[PDB]
């Protein structure tokens, strides 16, 4: 037997459904949500850290001019001074007063640290999702694990089970993100081979392990100061360094709907949007026919107590007359009041216990005990507590769900006006007749 | 290893939260709604104060 239900995507709180067969005793289910995940498709372009500056020694030439020459490392330069004297510790360094020359050069790689203190930056697509169930099936707990899609199914105890797929397509990633250490961020990071001088993306490589770096840092070399041996230069920070001062806060922190955020792998769960369909397929052995189960014969209600709170505020008792012992089933026949327990023992002549919740004013409901039905009616107070720390367990209002003692009022006043316009329209038309029938 | 902060006194009324805090040393506070619109809030706290929300 197929039967087809749907679920919304709100996790902690308990659904049941009905399953009727001809020939057969009714069943009732329950089913609970515990977690939901999705996982996107991620893709590496580049990564940055923090880089170094080389400067060999200089080169002194006293009476005499030196030259240098081109070469390709990253960020190289060289430049010639005239007019220099240099001074050490125990006097002057060449004989020579003047037509002194140095020569500098300096170029810039990529540090060690990097294998260790780096960021990524990837490119994000379509995601999967997974999901996983409680279900109450025969007076056990079961679990159940799947992918949320029409194309998977898994068999537990010999029932079949099929979930998926989800009714909304919401993302909280964009298609650019970075990560680092735990923390994801929403980034428009630059072009590789177009970085800027003092900004994310200064230094890039493919991989940890590669050799080709890019940079593009400012390098100029300035006049060395008299009497002194040292290579002065001037250049731009690092940008990693500032990045990591001013970054702010992460997505976990931001984003909407309630969602969390992991990164190994990079996940998000728990995100409260759309429903989920459910199908279940139940052997034949499973059912019990109407002539083995108890029959139940006379019923009666009352309510003593009624409060309107988002918790179980409700009690109700039945009386019942039973021709065998047995077991029966509990089920309400409407959807605005939600009853907690599942099934009840019978015997004999005796009163049973139940409770319920509901956001009505004024109550009134049906209830199904083994294939009769009975009418209760109560009245409801409202509670004191402003605010608590757990969701609601029943269902809204709409504009149909009025207390009884304001449905009378609307009633009177209606009806009063209507009347005064249906005697005066019939002195009208009298009236016409008359006249018709003098002329 | 990092530092845990103290409990903070709580009172309520219709449709709002009173929070009194107790900082030691510079702590931060951030809260947002749940559901479309998360309405993002961010402030450092360096001595005693109230806030209603
Ligand atoms: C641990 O160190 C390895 C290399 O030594 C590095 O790849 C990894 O990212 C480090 N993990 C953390 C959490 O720092
Ligand atoms: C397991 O089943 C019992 C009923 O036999 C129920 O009370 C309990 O809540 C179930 N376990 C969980 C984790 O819900």
């Amino acid at each position: 037997y197929e039967h087809v239900t749907v679920i919304p995507n709100t996790v902690g709180v308990p659904y049941k459904t009905l399953v009727n067969r001809p020939g057969y005793s009714p069943m009732v289910l329950e089913m609970e949500l515990q977690s939901v995940t999705l996982e996107p498709t991620l893709s590496l372009d580049y990564i940055t850290c923090e880089y170094k500056t080389v400067i060999p020694s200089p080169y002194v030439k006293c009476c005499g001019t030196a030259e240098c020459k081109d070469k390709s490392l990253p960020d190289y330069s060289c430049k010639v001074f005239t007019g220099v004297y240099p001074f050490m510790w125990g006097g002057a360094y060449c004989f020579c007063d003047a037509e002194n020359t140095q020569l500098s050069e300096a170029h810039v790689e990529k540090s060690e640290s990097c294998k260790t203190e780096f960021a990524s930056a990837y490119r994000a697509h379509t995601a999967s999702a997974s999901a996983k169930l409680r279900v109450l099936y025969q007076g056990n707990n079961i679990t159940v694990a799947a992918y949320a899609n029409g194309d998977h199914a898994v068999t537990v105890k010999d029932a079949k089970f099929v979930v998926g797929p989800m009714s909304s397509a919401w993302t909280p990633f964009d298609n650019k993100i970075v990560v680092y250490k735990g923390d994801v961020y929403n980034m428009d990071y630059p072009p590789f081979g177009a970085g800027r001088p003092g900004q994310f993306g200064d230094i890039q490589s493919r991989t940890p392990e590669s050799k080709d770096v890019y940079a593009n840092t400012q390098l100029v070399l300035q006049r060395p100061a008299a009497g002194t041996v040292h290579v002065p230069y001037s250049q731009a920070p690092s940008g990693f360094k500032y990045w990591l001062k001013e970054r702010g806060a992460s997505l976990q922190h931001t984003a909407p709907f309630g969602c969390q955020i992991a990164t190994n792998p990079v996940r998000a769960v728990n995100c409260a949007v759309g429903n989920i369909p459910i199908s279940i397929d139940i052997p034949d052995a499973a059912f019990t026919r109407v002539v083995d189960a108890p029959s139940v014969t006379d019923m009666s209600c009352e309510v003593p107590a009624c409060t309107h709170s988002s918790d179980f505020g409700g009690v109700a008792i039945i009386k019942y007359t039973a021709s065998k012992k047995g077991k029966c089933a509990v089920h309400s026949m409407t959807n605005a009041v939600t009853i907690r327990e599942a099934d009840v023992e019978v015997e004999g002549n005796s009163q049973l216990q139940i409770s319920f919740s509901t956001a009505l004013a004024s109550a009134e409901f049906r209830v199904q005990v083994c294939s009769t039905q009975v009418h209760c009616a109560a009245a409801c107070h409202p509670p004191k507590d402003h605010i608590v720390n757990y969701p609601a367990s029943h269902t809204t209002l709409g504009v149909q769900d009025i207390s009884t003692t304001a449905m009378s009022w609307v009633q009177k006043i209606t009806g009063g006006v209507g009347l005064i316009v249906a005697v005066a329209a019939l002195i009208l038309i009298v009236v016409l007749c008359v006249s018709f029938s003098r002329h | 290893r990092v530092p845990k902060a103290r409990n903070p006194t709580v009172t309520y009324g219709k449709n709002q939260v009173t929070m009194l805090l107790y900082p030691d040393h510079p702590t931060l506070l951030s809260y947002r709604n749940m559901g479309q619109e998360p309405n993002y809030h961010e402030e450092w706290v360096t001595h005693k104060k109230e806030v209603t929300l």
